[PDB]
């Protein structure tokens, strides 16, 4: 109750591939498009796309950012609750360099 | 170096299972049938009847959209199966209720039917109406399809009013029509389809 | 009372504040501003 | 469709093993008064949810003692899951424990 | 000395368990002790 | 008790700064029952209960035209014993920049009070 | 802010919305028009026995589609 | 402009393989003005620019292709077209579902933002319905919810509510498979004015009861006819009533007003009423239900019988046929714990439909003549036997429902209980047992304008 | 506890983010190092950024939402000059002062580093006598028959694990006891201490001189003394004192060394077996490039009439006005002595600027000016900082404190409270066919009368207050609850009328120097009209060691 319930009670969003809360994101829909969950360095942009005879995509890891550039790549998260505290050290632990790649049990 | 790390990338989106030209109508075969495993979370007060209340809460929303993982519109389901979380098949099976909710989580394998659009694939199906610069379709009596002249050969024209059709026959076209289907596109919540003419 | 400043959501109008419990800040009828952060500073 | 396949096979034969039958279990037959806070709790904490109430229930506003009226009478539909530090565990019905 | 150990943890690559009170608090898990040492798991009575 | 309170447009002021912030109300304004707290001049009654929310004083601009009131900043219910208008020093002629307010509480022996 | 908090409705997606994980256990296999069809027959049997009333028209419509004539 | 602007926007059609845009924010933008601006586009260059518009979609379609399609469809007032252009921008709505298939999304914005018009306003909507959503399946999620999105606000004027009612009445005759949600959108918000008047008995609310609600219960009067049961679906709106009046109105304290809609359906014939009641004897008597979701229901049955003129007086004695008989059970079984050491807080459940019984006997007396002298299985006999026994009903049953259960046992000669009334002052929490032996769910109403439907088939005192 | 929880974290990873990830996550670096001119404004390409989040009641440019709903991001920074993290000198001078600059390798034996290789294999699974008897396991120094004993040590530990693996004493995950984790700092503590000691290499006879130090900026390769220079050069055959050496020359030997000597260092670094196989190398060490972090862990403070900037944006700025001027002065030595003395001086203030962005005691700096501004090391080394501060010592929600009075017609598992306290502590009751009696009288009261409530809760998660409302609304609410949604995912969560505290709520109860655990204790509310502070029985007041000299006991519903 008294540490997380009634201080930070947080429902953050966490990859379940790089394994990581900051670098989750909701996606900037395009105009008739939803809003989904993707998240960062699981996303790479679509200019990657060298070379079955082609590589089309059956429109699954294509999003958009406010930006606008097309990734291809962070889809598969999920709801945790954390403290928001974690997610402020883990910024502060990404200053010196260290990442916290999290484990996240349902797979 | 980055050859088979390529291979994370090719292995991810391709579906493997083809949608064959079955029985020499045209159209290949996309009803197809995956199980799967959800991860529910039962309420409390469905403790008495357990059954319903997975399927009315995460399985009667599930038909009718089109679903990122299987890659396809959800037709239908049938037969539920919760799995059990003591490893002793019977009824009185039991689930893990999370420690700060009234919420159990469990698992569940269940039967779907989807529809597999692919690249590649032949269709077949009602014209409801058209344009000029435009072919608009129906399949199944629940999937649209459209075709535009972008796809549509030069000498086919329009005779112009509601204004019909013009082929290299010169006549109004029918309803069922044979079209190869271009990328499927699922901007808005109604799923799209594009689709081709020429092979 | 209510400042020039910014709208927000709850879907009641293009609206105005003023703080009730000094930082979750609320429209005319009560609905709570989604997340401030409210930067303050202890002295000594 | 394949790994997932290398994937419930390695974990539900992982979850089959550490289990200990009824006839191996031999930890303590008592309600160890943590067990007993933690079931009126989340028995409570379904109740409060609509959950379905196996008791008659006579004028009584609060999750808690509706949920000490089900305890009474052994009415409780519950698991325990005794785990030990190797990560075995023992499961326990609330019928088969007497409660001080 | 709180950094003296994390640059230590990051030099073990130490895939911590969370099974501490003072570390299942940090990531704000349940705590091990007490009413927190077992599961509990409701019984259905259908299949 | 008692507690008094400077009340200073000159800690904000330079020295080449112009006289901008002046005592009192202005005009492009009528916010009322603030003439139910205060005096003409900005400067409340002496004797008037004050709470937290209530106007201490009226200092109307000139370079944003709204006379933006400072409020009494405690939580206990006060009045003003006397007030102070206080001249300057480095001129004999400019307007107040500078008022001190005193403040009656009163504290009667409640549940609590250490003898 | 007016755009950016009713995008909680946008996905909408509780628990008792999606289930979490989504692993199809083994391989698609196609179903012919007979199995459709049957299925079609023996499932909506089962919902005509709450919502879902708009779902069971749309398959109304492809059970149609395989017996009758638009 | 006869020609000249045909060319002018075909140099605009020209923008797939010019790309510039040059031409596309200005008429589109021209027609952006709002309707009441003199302008504005005429009907003239309505039509040939607009069949640049059907027959060509290729030539515009971009992110840039969006701009010249927003502003057509967001047209308001969009049936102030001639006949013959409505005939052509239709063909333009016709062909925007066969485009792209998205687009359908944003005319169902402005269809249901314009049930708000009435049907002499908006008759073309409901053409276009029928004559589509059998072409697209899969939108019927957002064509159900967006009644909920658009519903109009809860203090609005007659205006915005009694042409709101209409186009959801009208609509399910010629859309019979959208669904159960479609009747219930009036039970659920109905309560939200309905609450808002008891406590209040300024008068805009009564109107959006008086006059709104009936055209609710004119429209569902016309789904009860003598065909509908036969063959159509008048069971059907029985069958979506029955179980929506379980759900949002009777676990409700303090419903008044509302439950008319289902007490003014179930009157007509022998087949609604034997189907209705006994779903209410499933309610107001199973074990398995809970005790105390059943005061109400034999509280909201016990004023039903006594409030509704046409139902048999055969079917009168079935009720106590097993009301009565529901007494043959108790005098058996639970007789025997009075002595043990309990007082009668334990049988509130046990003189709730005891109170129905005889509210029942407090109205109904000069129906069960016959000629020879008697009553219905000695009804002058029966409220003897169950008030001089050993629990002693005078005292947990209300004086007022004493005070007429005493005048009418005085005229008859049914009961002479009088002394053991008068032995009430030596022999006396609480007040969920006063309450619900004074609250009567078809009290006479405060409003007078329903009642015009209701003259008949709700009675009146005597 | 109706907005719940899927799924959950159990486990923790550690190590060192790539190079090259970080600019997969984050492609929005940052240039200005002037933050905010005339209007106030937010450059793009500066500090505050609304790339990193948004800003001032703007909408993000990525997140694409408002100031209070998005996160902020990350944001890296180009350094040309490889600044290593100075909480890594400590290792990376150590594996320095072994590998011998000219043979590229290091000092010691083929088979003297196998052998602390080969038993932190043995290490890693629940098994250590198999570590000591490894050193049992041996057998004129040719290296022709010496291979064999290569041969023989780990084959054995090829199925050493192997007749592990086929007990239930390890699995390929490992096993990590404290005896295990014990021992593991015997090898590599003593495997630094002969590394840190070599005379000179052995498969060659040339060696360096002692590296030495300053205050965690250079690296010197000092005058050798006259034995020695003669010593490379007689098995060679078959500048002045104190040169300076660079990160980017430090980064020249540490190629060949983590590249060659891969397999001790393996399972050096990784306690835990590797099930991961990537490589080690030193760029792990070093900082390629920083980042930044969110605008909204990255405010200047405010305070009276005033703000205060934040330590962060001076010494994140400070970084890049040298990453301005280093690139600045990349074309002056490009096109042409003491130009070179204007360029180390560069890579002391790119070095500081690394240390003062991390640390604030490792940092030279000017003067001594009043504890000064800290890195992020100081952020979490006090008592005061982070984990004490604030993730041991989270102050909470919903919770008093008073001063405690006698009163001895209370239970004495209870507290009397004053309605002072009884209008504002509300707790969450979800609505029933049971609590319904109850809950309609407590929306009719509202926070006005004591047996009430404050806010109610729909289904939707809206905290619609009762404050504004009267007996009209406050009625007709309270038959708002039964009537349940058509929103097809809100059909079993129930409604949430937040009530007072009432006489039957249980609250815990706090002396603030808990030294027994009965100074925490929980009570019976009985709500006391009339009154002003908590009420205390004497039972109680043995127990939490508290007289009535009025002491401030906190109060947590
Ligand atoms: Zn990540
Ligand atoms: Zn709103
Ligand atoms: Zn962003
Ligand atoms: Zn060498």
């Amino acid at each position: 109750d008294r540490l997380l319930n009634s201080s930070d009670y947080t429902q953050a969003s966490v990859c379940r591939e790089c394994g990581s809360i900051l670098t989750t994101q909701q996606s900037v829909p395009r105009i008739g498009s939803i809003s989904t969950v993707c998240c960062r360095r699981c996303s790479m942009r679509f200019e990657d796309a060298k070379k079955g005879e082609k590589i089309f995509i059956d429109d699954s890891q294509i999003w958009e950012d406010g930006q606008g550039n097309k990734f291809v790549g962070g889809n598969e998260t999920t709801t945790v609750a954390i403290p928001f505290v974690l997610k402020y050290l883990d910024s502060e632990l990404s200053a010196m360099g260290i990442r916290l790649r999290y484990n996240v049990e349902p797979k | 170096n980055e050859n088979r790390e390529t291979a994370r990338f090719i292995k991810k989106h391709k579906k493997q299972v083809t949608n064959p030209i079955d029985e020499k109508n045209g159209t290949s075969n996309c009803i197809v049938r995956v199980p799967i495993a959800l991860y529910v979370s039962l309420a409390p007060m469905y403790l008495e009847n357990p059954l319903q209340g997975v399927m009315k809460q995460h399985l009667n929303p599930l038909v009718m959209k089109y679903n990122n993982k299987v890659g396809g519109v959800v037709l239908g389901y049938e037969g539920l199966k919760i799995l059990d979380a003591d490893p002793l098949d019977t009824s009185e099976k039991l689930i893990k209720i999370t420690p700060d909710t009234p919420f159990g989580f469990t698992w569940c394998h269940v039967n779907l039917y989807v529809w597999q659009p692919q690249v590649g694939d032949v269709l077949e199906g009602y014209i409801f109406i058209q344009s000029a610069s435009h072919i608009g379709l129906l399949i199944h009596d629940a999937f649209n399809a459209s075709i535009k002249k972008n796809n549509i050969p030069v000498d086919w024209t329009f005779v112009h009013n509601l204004g019909h059709w013009v082929d290299s026959n010169g006549e109004p076209i029918d309803g069922k029509l044979r079209f190869t289907v271009r990328n499927v596109h699922t901007t808005g919540r109604v799923v799209s389809v594009d689709g081709t003419l020429i092979s | 009372t209510f400042i020039r400043g910014p709208i927000c959501g709850t879907d009641n109008c293009p609206s105005r504040l003023w703080r009730i419990i000094d930082g979750r800040r609320t429209c005319q009828y009560g609905h709570v501003m989604e997340g401030d952060v409210e930067f303050n500073d202890d002295e000594d | 469709p394949e790994d997932f396949q290398q994937h419930e096979q390695i974990r539900r034969k992982t979850l089959k093993e550490k289990a200990i039958p009824k006839d191996q279990r031999a930890t303590t037959p008592y309600m160890t008064k943590y067990e007993r806070a933690r079931i009126l709790g989340t028995r409570a904490l379904q109740i409060s949810m609509n959950a379905p109430v196996f008791v008659d229930l006579e004028g009584e506003t609060d999750p808690l003692r509706i949920a000490m009226k089900e305890l009474a009478e052994k009415k409780i539909p519950l698991v325990i899951r005794r785990y030990l530090p190797d990560g075995s565990f023992e499961d326990w019905s609330v019928e088969e424990l007497i409660v001080d | 000395t709180t950094c003296q150990f994390l640059t230590k943890a990051v030099l073990d690559n130490e895939r911590e368990q969370l099974d501490s009170p003072s570390a299942r608090i940090v990531v704000g898990k349940l705590n091990n002790v007490g009413t927190g040492s077992f599961d509990v798991l409701a019984k259905v009575p259908n299949a | 008790m008692y507690k008094t309170e400077k009340v200073d447009l000159a800690l904000n002021r330079n020295r080449g700064d112009p006289i901008t912030q002046h005592f009192g109300f202005g005009n492009d304004e009528w916010p009322k029952e603030w003439l139910e707290k205060l005096d003409e001049d900005g400067l409340p009654y002496i004797g008037t209960y004050v709470e937290e929310g209530d106007p201490i004083c009226a200092y109307f601009d000139d370079t944003l035209n709204k006379t933006k009131i400072k409020t009494y900043h405690s939580s206990e219910p006060a009045y003003i014993e006397e007030v102070n208008l206080i001249g300057d020093e480095s001129n004999k002629f400019q307007e107040l920049q500078t008022v001190s307010i005193k403040y009656r509480i009163r504290r009667t022996p409640q549940i609590g009070d250490k003898f | 802010m007016m755009k950016g908090s009713r995008r909680t409705g946008n996905n909408t997606a509780t628990t008792l919305n999606t289930p979490v994980v989504i692993h199809a256990t083994q391989l698609p296999q196609h179903v012919s028009t007979d199995e459709v069809l049957q299925f079609l027959e023996s499932f909506i049997d089962e919902k005509e026995n709450t919502n879902l009333s708009s779902s069971i028209s749309q398959l109304k419509r492809i059970q149609r589609d395989f017996k009758g004539l638009p | 402009s006869a020609a000249m602007y045909s060319r002018f926007v075909k140099s605009a059609l020209d923008d797939l393989d010019k790309n510039d845009s040059t031409q596309i924010g200005i008429i589109a933008n021209q027609v952006a003005l709002p309707s009441k601006n003199p302008e504005r586009i005429n009907d003239k260059n309505l039509n040939i620019l607009l069949d640049i518009l059907s027959s060509n979609i290729n030539r515009i379609e971009s992110s840039r292709g969006t701009f010249l399609i927003q502003s057509i469809i967001n047209f308001e007032k969009w049936w102030e077209l001639p006949p013959h252009t409505l005939s052509k921008y239709i063909y333009f709505i016709k062909i925007l579902c066969s485009s792209i298939p998205k687009w359908w999304q944003d005319v169902s914005m402005i269809l249901v933002s314009c049930f708000i018009l009435p049907i002499k306003q908006t008759v073309c909507h409901h053409d276009m319905l029928k004559y589509f959503l059998r072409m697209i399946p899969s939108s019927m999620g957002f064509i159900d919810t967006y009644l909920a999105k658009f519903f109009p606000n809860k203090n609005d004027t007659r205006r915005k509510l009694v042409n709101y009612t209409s186009n959801l009445l009208k609509l399910r005759g010629y859309c019979s498979e959208l669904g159960f949600q479609i009747w219930s959108l009036l039970i659920e918000k109905i309560i939200s004015i309905d609450v808002e008047l008891q406590n209040e008995l300024i008068k805009e609310l009564s109107t959006k009861l008086d006059s709104i609600l009936t055209l609710v219960s004119t429209h569902v009067e016309e789904q009860v006819t003598p065909e509908s049961l036969e063959s159509g679906e008048g069971v059907g709106v029985f069958n979506t009533l029955t179980t929506l009046f379980k759900t949002h109105v009777l676990p409700t304290y303090y419903t008044r007003s509302i439950q008319y809609i289902m007490f003014h359906v179930s009157q007509q014939q022998l087949e609604l009423m034997d189907s209705f009641l006994v779903t209410l004897i499933d309610i107001s008597f199973a074990v398995n239900e809970a005790a105390e979701k059943k005061i109400k229901s034999l509280q909201y049955l016990g004023s039903y019988i006594a409030r509704a003129k046409k139902l048999s007086r055969t079917q009168i004695i079935f009720v106590a046929s097993y009301l009565t008989s529901w007494l043959n059970r108790y005098v058996i079984e639970r007789e025997e714990e009075v002595d043990q050491r309990g007082g009668m807080e334990r049988f509130k459940h046990f003189y709730a439909a005891f109170q129905a019984l005889c509210y029942i006997f407090c109205f109904r007396h000069n129906i069960f003549r016959d000629t020879d002298g008697n009553w219905e299985c000695e009804l002058d006999k029966f409220f003897q036997r169950m008030v001089i026994s050993k629990f002693n009903p005078l005292k947990f049953c209300n004086e007022n429902v004493m005070l007429m259960f005493a005048r009418i046992a005085q005229q008859e000669s049914v009961a002479y209980c009088f002394s053991i009334i008068e032995n009430n002052n030596n022999e006396r929490t609480r007040q969920q047992f006063i309450d619900l032996q004074s609250y009567f769910p078809y009290d006479p109403l405060f409003l007078k304008n329903y009642k015009i439907l209701m003259k008949e088939y709700y009675i009146e005192w005597s | 506890i109706s907005k719940p929880v899927g799924s959950e974290i159990t486990s923790v990873d550690f190590g060192i983010l790539t190079a090259k990830e970080i600019r997969n996550l984050s492609a929005k670096q940052i240039t200005n190092p002037t933050v905010l001119d005339n209007l106030g404004h937010p450059v793009s390409g500066g500090l505050y950024d609304l790339a990193l989040g948004a800003f001032l009641r703007n909408l993000c440019s990525t997140c694409g939402l408002d100031e209070k709903f998005c996160p902020g991001h990350q944001g890296h920074i180009e350094l040309p000059v490889p600044c290593y993290n100075p909480l890594f000198f400590n290792q990376l001078y150590i594996y320095l002062r072994a590998s011998c600059l000219f043979c590229h390798h290091f000092r010691l034996k083929s088979v003297e580093v196998h052998r602390y290789a080969c038993k932190l294999r043995l290490l890693q699974y629940g098994l250590i006598d198999e570590s000591y008897k490894l050193d049992e396991i041996t057998l004129d120094i040719s290296s022709t028959l010496l291979n064999e004993l290569k041969s023989k040590r780990s084959e054995y530990v090829d199925m050493a694990i192997a007749k592990a693996l086929s007990d239930g004493r390890t699995t390929e995950r490992g096993s990590f006891t404290a005896t295990v984790n014990d021992e593991r700092k015997k090898l590599v503590h003593e495997f630094h201490k002969k590394l840190l000691s070599r005379g000179k290499c052995d498969n060659c006879g040339m060696f360096s001189p002692k590296f030495r130090k300053d205050g965690f900026t250079k690296i010197f390769e000092t005058a050798l003394n006259e034995k020695q220079i003669t010593n490379n050069r007689v098995k060679g055959f078959i500048k002045t004192g104190s040169t300076y050496i660079l990160s980017t020359e430090v980064k020249n030997i540490l190629d060949t060394v983590f590249r060659k000597e891969q397999c001790v260092l393996q399972y050096v670094f990784h306690s835990r077996p590797n099930l991961s196989r990537k490589l080690v190398k030193a760029d792990s060490f070093f900082m390629d490039v920083l980042v930044v972090p969110p605008t909204r862990f990255r405010l200047p403070s405010k305070l009276g009439e005033e703000v205060h900037e934040n330590s962060q944006n001076q010494l994140l700025s400070k970084v890049l006005t040298t990453s301005l001027l280093i690139r600045d002065l990349n074309d002056d030595l490009s096109k042409l002595r003491v130009i070179f003395s204007r360029l180390m001086n560069a890579f002391v203030t790119i070095q500081n600027d690394v240390n003062a962005f991390i640390d604030s005691t490792k940092a030279q700096g000017r003067t001594s000016g009043k504890v000064p501004i800290p890195g992020v090391k100081q952020a979490l080394e006090k008592k005061e900082g982070l984990f004490r501060k604030h993730m041991m010592g989270k102050r909470v929600n919903y919770a008093a404190r008073s001063v405690i009075s006698p009163d001895p017609n209370i239970e004495t598992n209870e507290i009397g409270v004053p309605p002072v306290f009884a209008v504002k502590l509300t707790y969450p009751e979800p609505v029933t066919a049971y609590n319904i009696a109850e809950l309609r009288q407590a929306v009719i009261n509202g926070p006005d009368k004591w047996p009430g409530a404050t806010q109610i809760q729909n289904e939707d998660g809206s905290l619609v207050s009762l404050i504004g409302m009267s007996v009209e609304q406050r009625k007709a609410l309270a038959n708002q609850l039964l009537t349940p949604s058509s929103n097809v995912s809100t059909h079993t969560l129930n409604k949430k009328v937040y009530r007072h505290i009432k006489n039957r709520d249980v609250v815990l109860m706090n002396r603030q120097p808990t030294l027994h655990k009965a100074s925490m204790m929980g009570h019976k509310v009985r709500v006391l009209p009339n009154e002003k502070t908590l009420r205390l029985h004497y039972a109680n007041t043995g127990a939490y060691n508290a007289d009535f000299d009025g002491d401030e006991m906190n109060m947590h519903f």
